[PDB]
């Protein structure tokens, strides 16, 4: 019983370190605009207005 | 004289500067850069 206890708790503690990268991928996908729309605006208009 | 980081290229027999000044000047301002001139056909 205590062996199953420790073996289970180890992967539960590992899962947060494993899923922080998942959350960064989620937020970086929710943040990034497409390159095909970012790159002409950064170039073809000089300043704006 | 003073040392300045600037690139020089050689064409023909003449050593010329090569300038594309758009990041140092004409950046984060409200003016239009020249050499983006217009033509009429």
């Amino acid at each position: 019983a205590i062996q199953q206890m420790a073996r289970n708790l180890r992967t539960v503690l590992d899962s947060f370190e494993r899923g922080t990268a998942d959350q960064l991928l989620g937020v970086l996908l929710e943040k990034a605009p497409p390159l095909s729309l970012l790159s002409p605006i950064n170039k073809f208009q000089p300043e704006g207005h | 004289n003073a040392r300045v980081p600037a690139d020089l290229v050689i064409v023909g027999d003449k050593l010329v500067f090569l300038e594309a000044l758009e990041r140092r000047v004409y950046q984060a301002t409200r003016v239009a850069y020249p050499l983006i001139g217009n033509i009429d056909i």
